[PDB]
């Protein structure tokens, strides 16, 4: 359900089935992943171990949303082709995946060496989101990139949904810019 | 670089099938239970004397 | 990492800030609400465990 | 065997048992065999059809 979920809130937000499907099959493959380095370390299907997939579900496709967003962004600004638009695009974004994906691996790695029970409990989500993690970043570095190269071609709710998405972005617009000013009483409230 | 695979779709796409084909083999050989050993170990030693 | 790009490119830090800001919203909110809706089903749960 | 009255079982042991083992393998081995072999050329040779 949570699969379906995330695939149904991708297409919402991309419109498109090729542009919702690119990131969509990086999960099952990172899953796989994930199950075969289960098998060599000797892990084990759980239900700790499955509610780690459960969680992974959302964050194992980020890298795959941000180039795909990236990608459709230059292709409407720019008009260049899938090829040049991809290649821009992933010159653009290859380091924010990579700090990404080494700060989100890196978050879980303490948990798995707590001592107990409690211990024991963290390291089947430490080990399954950062594989998955991992696999999803190398997914995204590599086969993402060709998938929108080729796939992609050159080019209801979903224009209510771009327009009201324009208004919002320049609404976050106008209040960031009145926001940087009253800096101070943003500290105090942060505090 | 990413843009090597940009232009080699194939190599990629073999990859996948890589992970894909080694994923489904190992599911199979994987233990399914509820919870993993999660609790203190317990050795009992038994002692009878008359 | 994106407003540190664009201020060392030669930008202001309010300007670099701010257009950084703009232009990852949709990034930001698709990957929130992706992790946000899959979490959902565990949230709503209504049966056994 | 298969004659013999019910409740009677059979087990094949020493080379009976290797030799069972060995051809129960031989189309998965195969398989696996030219399918590296497919994955590894088409990796190589950019193409699905080489
Ligand atoms: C993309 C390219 C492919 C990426 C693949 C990454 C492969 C990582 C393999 C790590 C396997 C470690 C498992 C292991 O044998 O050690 C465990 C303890 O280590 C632990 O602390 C828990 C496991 C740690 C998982 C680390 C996840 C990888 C992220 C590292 C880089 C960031 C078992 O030890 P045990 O006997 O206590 O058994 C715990 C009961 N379940
Ligand atoms: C370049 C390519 C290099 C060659 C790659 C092919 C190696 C194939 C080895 C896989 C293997 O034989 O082990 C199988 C499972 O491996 C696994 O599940 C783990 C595989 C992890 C990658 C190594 C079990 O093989 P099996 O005979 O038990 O098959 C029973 C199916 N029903």
């Amino acid at each position: 359900e949570a699969m379906v979920l995330v695939f149904i809130v991708m297409y919402l937000f991309l419109h498109n089935v090729r542009y919702t499907l690119i990131p969509a099959i990086v999960a099952p493959i990172a899953l796989l992943g994930t199950f075969t380095v289960m098998l060599l370390a000797g892990f084990s299907i759980n239900v700790l171990t499955m509610f780690g997939m459960v969680l992974a579900i959302g964050i194992i496709v980020d890298d795959a949303i941000v180039v795909v967003e990236n990608v459709e962004r230059i292709m409407a600004t720019e008009g260049l082709s899938p090829k040049d638009a991809t290649s821009k695009a992933m010159k653009e974004i290859t380091s924010p995946i990579i700090g990404i994906t080494l700060v989100l691996a890196a978050v879980f790695l303490p948990m798995a060496f707590a001592s107990g029970s409690v211990g024991v409990i963290y390291k089947q989500f430490t080990l399954t989101m950062s594989v998955s993690i991992l696999f999803s970043a190398l997914l995204a570095l590599i086969l993402t990139p060709a998938l929108c190269a080729t796939i992609l071609k050159p080019i209801g709710f979903f224009a209510w949904f771009d327009r009201s998405f324009d208004k919002v972005t320049k609404k976050y617009e106008l209040m960031l810019l009145k926001i940087i000013k009253h800096t101070v009483p943003m500290m105090v409230i942060f505090l | 670089m990413s843009q090597f695979f940009i232009r080699r779709p194939v190599f990629a796409w073999v990859i996948a099938i890589f992970i894909i084909i080694f994923g489904l083999l190992s599911i199979p050989k994987l233990p399914i239970a509820r919870f993993p050993s999660v609790a203190p170990p317990q050795v009992n030693i038994s002692a009878t004397y008359p | 990492e994106f407003a540190k790009m664009l201020k060392e490119e030669g930008m202001s830090l309010i300007e670099a800030t701010v257009a950084a800001a703009k232009l990852r919203l949709r990034p930001i909110l698709m990957t929130s609400l992706a992790f946000t809706c899959g979490v959902i089903p565990l949230v709503i749960a209504t049966g056994a465990s | 065997i298969a004659k013999l009255p019910k409740g009677i079982g059979y087990e094949w042991t020493g080379i009976s048992l290797q030799e069972k083992q060995s051809e129960s393998q031989m189309a998965f081995l195969l398989g696996l065999s030219m399918l590296v072999v497919f994955l590894v050329l088409a990796a190589l040779y950019e193409s699905w059809a080489i």
